[PDB]
């Protein structure tokens, strides 16, 4: 879609 | 008491403390004593301070940190757990935090033991696990009731 | 359709930009099979090691990660002055990019100056601590055998010898003739 | 009875050099020692060429110790961001191969 | 630079190897006297150790000064070490393998990328001889270069438990080690060993030649055997205590047999699979150097 | 004092690791090519400027 | 790889299955053999077809016993004429 | 004609740029900005509003749907900033080693060729930036080959996924299959896909 | 003494598990297979973990 120079995170893992 | 040296106004005490501290066998220090930089980031990680504290607590604390450091398990290793709880062939990218975010390795042995024990003491554990599984199937949206 | 815009226009912007003041590195030789970037560090006998190129992963700047998907808009949703039908080509004033290059240079020299200055001092400068044990009676303090610790030699003498392209000075065992020391010193 | 007693009578006496019954702290309370590569605390060596006695080996109490600790740079137990990417087509997924 | 003596670096008091024992700093040799053995019906036959791969793993471009001694000792002896091949810093030894490298191996056990002031270090030639073999720890986990982790332990047993006759024969009964012991003995032995400056030992083992090397191999046989003992306890199938009239005899069965156990236990240090791969590689290299 | 904006100088500014300060100390430092091993090479007029 | 019964009228559960492994160096084989000590009902031949390591994996100990027996018989009969 | 000013000190300036590159993370961005502004000033390229991603009829075509979804998954919207940046960073000095924005792609569908093309174009339009991210690109391409050309893949990877170059200048392949990481970009190693050794 | 309130999911689980009667005698307890015949097998490498 839109350009994004960066890791495109969505999840968060708990320790 | 090592700090008392040349500050206590009690003469014999300062003399005795000076004498001990001047022996080869003993040396007071009030750290920082040992920096350890990262191999890539080149910033300090684990420093050793010579705290005023009983050696028992120091030992337990050092045991804890030794465990955390010597595991060589970074947060990146958590991805392996996630893959297990993801649909087969989900990909997980980044962010490669590396050595700077250590964590303990997941303890397979202790968990399997505690699970067997729990299952023996609490058969209803079945229903907890199933419930987890049930939620997943429900979340997976594989099947739905219909009026037809 | 867009190929002329690339070859016959954008190429010149690359050719200019490569001559810009601050574009100082050699980025690529055109041979994927063999090219590696020249690698440098600021480095000190005292133990500093600051690589110029290093791999720290994604940064706040947003330059490190490359979306290659950018090629698509470039092919399939960009206009160019060459395509199409005539549009005047712009030839940018050198003065703007030049003057900002220069202001950046002075901003850098001003920025690195305090570190360059404190470190000049912390180094202790171009001199070494030196004991002079006296071999004879009625010896002046200046007279004797000059000697210095190896740490001073490393900090101050050694890199200079390295830089002057001369053989490293000889070690002196208990079986060292004065003539050998002379040959070493003249070397 | 006074098994816990590190020190006693921290006062000067006018007639004598030290009061009778005055007790100095043991040297062990004041040997910070070192942290061994194992992470066990050690007393300073009594002499050159000797390793230090582990603090946990003997019965003396020591009140200066080298506790290792992490700086602000190391962090543990923080939550970690990731880009999950789902399979393109469920029907193409390989459940099977070894 | 610390010049290496005509004997090994180990001749210097700075690198004494000693285990704490009976309230003193015992030499390892006088600990091994406490060791005693019970032969079982089973036999160890030592096979030829395969020649280590010529390939030195490439040192990665690492900006930092790797603490190599700590990594090696913790991998072989550490109570809590795990995943020793994931970080992969052993390859760094290969940086020292080059002639006229800027790298130095400090007495600290750190691998400086450049000579740096007020840090004493081993003579670069000796370190080069050392790294030229031990960099191969850097490929302990890569599948093509993995050492056998089963057969090699026979040699361990032979060099530990083996009587001079059994060693000449090349075969010995599978023995079961035992010694009168204080509480937490094996853990304390392992920590006393993890503190050892073993780089001195390996450097001298790789650099020395002729009469010097042979005199080294005799003077230091019990040091090597202590490392072998810690390692073997890490792979012993079980480690019991026995009552013996108000004394307790620690007993590890068996010497020279890797049980491949990875489950932890209070009694002794444990090898994860990676620690096994590492110890196997280490023993391959070190036993290769030990015989020549 | 000299009105320089020295912000982030001597620091890695990582997206996930946060800011990290490195030592500004580098007394007697020289610019030098390094071998890909990471180890320093002696200055060579033949290749280095 | 599943192994069918040599008789093809015997459609019943197969005693074991072969498992071809990646190998190819001896070192990789040693590694897999060491790791198979960890698994449950597994066996090998002294050497392998195609020069490719493969192991047998049994549904039950009895199946392993039947296979081991048939092989002990084949090796006794081979050794007899060697 | 005399200009009453100090000479531009080439040596001092290069030394200071090195020092800043080693100490000042913002430096990269600064230089890039200059270059970016220049591209923007040259007016060489602007984003038009209409997209031209597909041939006529194909987007509305029902049998094209998987392809159209693939392309649309790849084709990011045009922005002057990202584009100027893409052009500018071809010339700008790199101090933090660049990484590819990772693509997960199994390469089952033929349409997956889009990703391969996305790389080729990137290797044409931007040979430099490509040369930086190219081993990380090889990690994707190896999936593409193992899926599309399994036997050639087995041969190639049997030669080795990477190689080095001896003093003689001959290539020396690892013989080992291993995932590339940008940790390697500063090492002796090269991804082997780009060796161009037959 | 050492009870600490759990995350709300954990309170839900303890609630679900019912009363913690713990009739089982845990002294020296081990985990072992039994034969279906009812006998308790010794731990066996090559089968038990």
């Amino acid at each position: 879609k839109v350009i994004f120079n960066g890791l495109d995170v969505n999840t968060e893992v708990q320790p | 008491p090592a700090l008392l040296r040349d500050f206590t106004q009690v003469n014999w005490l300062n003399r005795d403390i000076t004498n001990m501290l001047q022996q080869a066998g003993t040396k007071y220090g009030l750290g920082l004593t040992e920096t350890r930089l990262d191999y890539v980031r080149l910033v300090k990680t684990i420093v050793g301070h010579a705290l005023n504290i009983d050696h028992f607590a120091a030992s337990v604390l050092n045991i804890n940190l030794r465990a955390l450091m010597e595991a060589n398990v970074t947060a990146d290793d958590r991805i392996k757990a996630l893959q297990a709880h993801s649909m087969i062939s989900t990909q997980f990218h980044g962010p490669n935090q590396g050595a700077l975010r250590p964590e303990l390795a997941f303890d397979h042995d202790h968990i399997i033991r505690c699970l067997m024990l729990a299952a023996a003491n609490y058969p209803r554990l079945e229903g907890i696990i199933v419930q987890i599984n049930t939620g997943y199937v429900a979340s997976a949206n594989v099947i739905r009731p219909v009026s037809e | 359709n867009i190929a002329v815009a690339h070859t016959d226009h954008l190429s010149v912007v690359y050719a200019t930009m490569s001559n810009f003041m601050l574009n100082f590195t050699n980025n690529f030789s055109g041979n994927h099979a063999t090219f590696k970037p020249d690698q440098y560090v600021i480095t000190s006998p005292e133990g500093s090691y600051k690589p110029i190129i290093e791999r720290q992963g994604e940064t706040v700047d947003g330059l490190t990660i490359i979306d290659t998907s950018i090629v698509w808009p470039i092919l399939c949703q960009c206009t160019y002055p060459l395509v199409r039908i005539m549009e005047e080509i712009v030839y940018p004033d050198p003065s703007t990019t030049l003057s900002q290059s220069l202001s950046v240079a002075q901003v850098l020299s001003k920025l690195t100056l305090p570190d360059a200055f404190i470190n000049m001092i912390l180094s202790g400068g171009d001199s070494v601590v030196m004991r002079t044990y006296q071999t004879e009676a009625d010896d002046d303090l200046d007279e004797g055998i000059r000697m210095t610790t190896y740490d001073q030699y490393l900090s101050h003498i050694r890199e200079r010898l390295h830089i002057t392209n001369v053989p490293d000075p000889i070690y002196i065992t208990g079986a060292s003739t004065p003539d050998q020391i002379a040959a070493s010193v003249q070397a | 009875i006074s098994v816990a007693r590190s020190m006693r009578a921290i006062v000067n006496h006018n007639e004598v050099d030290r009061p009778r019954g005055a007790v100095a702290p043991s040297s062990y309370e004041m040997d910070t020692g070192t942290l061994s590569r194992n992470g066990d605390l050690l007393y300073s060596p009594v002499a050159n060429g000797q390793v230090g006695i582990p603090k946990l080996e003997v019965d003396h109490i020591s009140f200066s110790n080298v506790v290792s600790m992490m700086t602000a740079n190391i962090r543990t137990g923080d939550d970690m961001a990731v880009e999950r990417v789902n399979p393109d087509d469920v029907r193409a997924i390989n459940i099977r191969n070894a | 630079m610390l010049q290496q003596p005509t004997g090994g670096y180990t001749t210097l008091e700075q690198f004494a190897f000693t285990i704490r024992n009976d309230g003193t700093n015992a030499t390892p040799t006088q600990f091994l006297q406490l060791l005693s053995y019970e032969a079982t019906e089973n036999e160890l036959v030592k096979k030829t150790i395969p020649t280590p791969e010529t390939h030195l793993p490439s040192a990665r471009n690492v900006p930092g000064n790797v603490y190599i001694e700590d990594a090696i000792t913790q991998a072989l002896f550490g109570i809590s070490a795990q995943n020793v091949n994931a970080h992969g810093y052993f390859s760094r030894l290969s940086a020292l393998a080059l002639p006229n490298t800027s790298a130095r191996l400090g007495l600290d056990g750190v691998i400086y990328n450049s000579e740096t002031i007020n840090i004493p270090f081993y003579d670069p030639a000796a370190v080069a001889n050392f790294a030229a073999t031990y960099a191969k720890l850097g490929n302990a986990s890569t599948p093509r270069y993995r050492a056998d982790m089963i057969d090699i332990y026979a040699h361990v047993g032979l060099e530990l438990a083996g009587t001079d006759a059994e060693r000449a024969a090349g075969v010995m009964p599978v023995k079961r080690a035992k010694f009168d012991s204080w509480e937490g003995s094996l853990i304390s032995l392992s920590r006393d060993v993890v503190n050892w400056k073993i780089l001195a030992f390996l450097i001298d083992l790789c650099s020395l030649e002729g009469e010097a090397l042979r005199a080294f191999k005799t003077r230091n046989r019990d040091v090597f055997r202590m490392m072998l003992f810690i390692m073997s306890t890490a792979v012993a199938a079980n480690v019991v205590n026995r009552k013996v009239t108000k004394r307790v005899d620690r007993v590890l069965e068996y010497i020279g047999v890797n049980s491949m156990r990875t489950a932890g236990r209070t009694a002794t240090i444990t090898y994860d699979l990676s620690r096994h791969e590492f110890a196997a590689k280490f023993l391959q290299l070190t036993f290769t150097r030990w015989n020549a | 004092i000299t009105d320089v904006d020295s912000t982030d100088y001597g620091k890695l500014t990582l997206r996930f690791l946060g800011t990290l300060t490195r030592s500004l100390k580098m007394q007697n430092a020289q610019i030098r090519r390094i071998r890909p091993d990471g180890t320093v090479l002696r200055y060579d007029d033949q290749i280095d400027i | 790889i599943p192994i069918t019964n040599s008789n093809i009228f015997d459609d019943s559960s197969t005693p074991y299955n072969v498992r071809i492994w990646h190998a190819p160096t001896m070192t990789e084989v040693n590694h897999i053999l060491a790791l198979m000590r960890k698994s449950t009902l597994v066996s090998t031949h002294s050497s392998w077809h195609w020069n490719v390591l493969h192991t047998f994996h049994y549904r039950s100990e009895s199946d392993m016993i039947d296979h081991f027996a048939a092989k002990i018989l084949e090796d006794w009969r081979q050794k007899e004429k060697l | 004609a005399l200009r009453p000013e100090l000479a531009f000190d080439h040596d001092h300036i290069i030394r200071c740029l090195m020092l800043a590159a080693a100490n000042y993370p913002r430096l990269e961005g600064i230089i890039v900005q200059i270059n970016t502004g220049y591209v923007a000033s040259a007016n060489v390229i602007r984003p038009v509003s209409e997209k031209r991603y597909f041939p006529e009829n194909l987007e509305q075509n029902q049998s094209a749907a998987r392809l159209v979804s693939a392309v649309k998954a790849r084709a990011s919207e045009a922005d002057i900033s990202s584009i100027h940046l893409a052009i500018a960073r071809e010339v700008s000095p790199m101090f933090n080693v660049h990484e590819l924005k990772k693509i997960a792609e199994s390469f089952e569908d033929p349409s997956s060729i889009v990703v391969v093309l996305e790389f080729i174009l990137f290797a044409l339009f931007f040979p430099t930036e490509f040369n930086r991210i190219k081993g990380d690109i090889q990690n994707v391409l190896l999936l593409f080959f193992s899926r599309w050309y399994p036997v050639e893949y087995g041969i190639f990877v049997q030669r080795g996924a990477t190689y080095t170059i001896n003093a003689a200048g001959e290539f020396e392949f690892s013989g080992r299959n291993e995932k590339w990481d940008q940790a390697l970009y500063l090492s002796e190693h090269f991804p082997a896909l780009f060796s161009d050794v037959p």
